[PDB]
């Protein structure tokens, strides 16, 4: 039976610099008929199935870059890349298959960039959701790097934090950054009890919140 | 040029069955061990099994997690693999994948299929009602929201595919069993709304398809 674990779980590197992420089975895989090693590597981005990279430890498949190497022997595997390309953003697996197959936890790796100040949007409810007696007003923060950051929705001035749902992109594979999407719901009574409806955007990028508004206007 | 398509994915209610597809094309069948794979969302791949190619006289293989509880076939007059599921839990929540296995030399899984989604679920199939996001600077930003639909997942393209750049789709996130999520486009001012934009949205449970104009407020 064989077991599988990956090193490190994730990490961030900037582009250029180098990575080497690992791979540990319970048991050696060197079949000494075919003197190979039956351990495959796998590249998964963001959306996409997972795509071969390695097989045979050593072995890169046709189409993949050299600056993927895969290295080791009996239970110690190493997926190596030399210059880290932006559009390297994965989960790498690495996969036995000298005992039917079993495939490792994944290393994510991330990439670090610039610190970047996120484009912020503010969008009221559609009359369309309206009359149907809802109202979700959406602020999307785009395209900022780090990922961490602060959204808070204020209702005239005073801060409201239910109905509140937040969600991240992946990190995107050409530029690096993040975007947010914050949407807050109500129904449209309480939203025409109210005149002024503000996303603010706290980032380290600036001491300044960064403040989109509309008015139920 | 080598194909591999699953189908069948979508929401079964547990202790329920389903059956999944695999068709393939652009490569000699018969001569290929098959395996599946799925992955829950935010999660690491799994193998479950295989069946052999015809040097082994098609047999079949299975992880421990679903030996006995699942069972795999190949139809090789049509170039086509079946993953047979029964007494589904929510763990069995998840994308499959097809992926073509060993052929005799090499031990590397070369093609993957797209995968299909599969909730179990006692919760209702839910279509998707979708509402425009519309708003100065020299870029400008729109959305459509896609708000309360059941299962995952929904397809989101802009002016039917030919606006690719600068789109963001955020993941749905869960709540009260309905899921949400957004797609941002950025598009330059200059040419909005002097350009229809519309968001085209697929939620297959449902057989739903969306169009919706971005008009101004
Ligand atoms: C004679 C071939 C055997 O191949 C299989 C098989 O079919 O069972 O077994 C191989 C083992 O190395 C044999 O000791 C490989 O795991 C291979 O990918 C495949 O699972
Ligand atoms: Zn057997």
């Amino acid at each position: 039976d064989i077991v599988m674990t990956q090193s490190p779980s994730s990490l961030a590197v900037s582009a250029g610099e180098k990575v080497t992420m690992n791979c540990k089975s319970s048991q050696s895989l060197l079949n000494s008929r075919t003197r190979k090693n039956y351990l495959a590597w796998y590249q998964q981005k963001p959306g996409q199935s997972p795509k071969l990279l390695i097989y045979w430890a050593s072995t890169r498949e046709s189409g993949v870059p050299d600056r993927f190497t895969g290295s080791g022997s009996g239970t110690d595997f190493a997926l190596t890349i030399s210059s880290v390309q932006a559009e390297d953003l994965a989960v790498y697996y690495c996969k036995q298959s000298y005992n039917l197959r079993t495939f490792g936890g994944g290393t994510k790796l991330e990439i670090k960039r610039a610190d970047a100040a996120p484009t912020v949007s503010i969008f009221p409810p559609s009359s369309e959701q309206l009359t149907s007696g809802g109202a979700s007003v959406v602020c999307f923060l785009n395209n900022f790097y780090p990922k961490d950051i602060n959204v808070k929705w204020k209702i005239d001035g005073s801060e409201r934090a239910n109905g509140v749902l937040n969600s991240w992109t992946d990190q995107d594979s050409k530029d690096s950054t993040y975007s947010m999407t914050s949407t807050l719901t109500l129904t449209k009574d309480e939203y025409e009890r109210h005149n002024s409806y503000t996303c603010e955007a706290s980032h380290k990028t600036s001491t300044s919140p960064i403040v989109k508004s509309f008015n139920r206007n | 040029e080598v194909k591999l398509v699953e189908s069948g994915g979508g929401l079964v209610q547990p202790g329920g069955s389903l059956r999944l597809a695999c068709a393939t094309s652009g490569f000699t069948f018969t001569d290929y061990y098959m395996s599946w794979v799925r992955q829950p969302p935010g999660k690491a791949l799994e193998w479950l099994g295989f069946i052999r190619n015809k040097a082994k006289g098609y047999t079949t293989e299975y992880s421990a997690s679903v030996k006995g509880r699942f069972t795999i076939s190949r139809d090789n007059s049509q170039s086509s693999l079946y993953l047979q599921m029964n007494t589904l839990r929510a763990e069995d929540s998840a994308t499959y994948y097809c992926a073509r296995d060993h052929d005799g030399y090499y031990e590397r899984f070369a093609y993957w299929g797209q995968g299909t989604l599969v909730t179990v679920s006692a919760a209702a199939t839910t279509p998707p009602s979708v509402y425009p996001l519309a708003p100065t600077n020299s870029m400008v930003t729109l959305g459509c929201l896609v708000k309360g639909y059941f299962p995952e997942p929904v397809t989101v393209t802009w002016n039917s595919g030919s606006l690719s750049t600068g789109v963001h789709t955020f993941p749905a996130v869960l709540s009260s069993d309905l899921y949400t999520l957004t797609s941002s486009v950025t598009v330059p001012s200059k040419t909005w709304p002097s350009e229809t934009v519309t968001c085209n949205v697929a939620h297959p449970a449902s057989s739903t398809k969306v169009d919706k104009k971005i008009v101004p407020a």
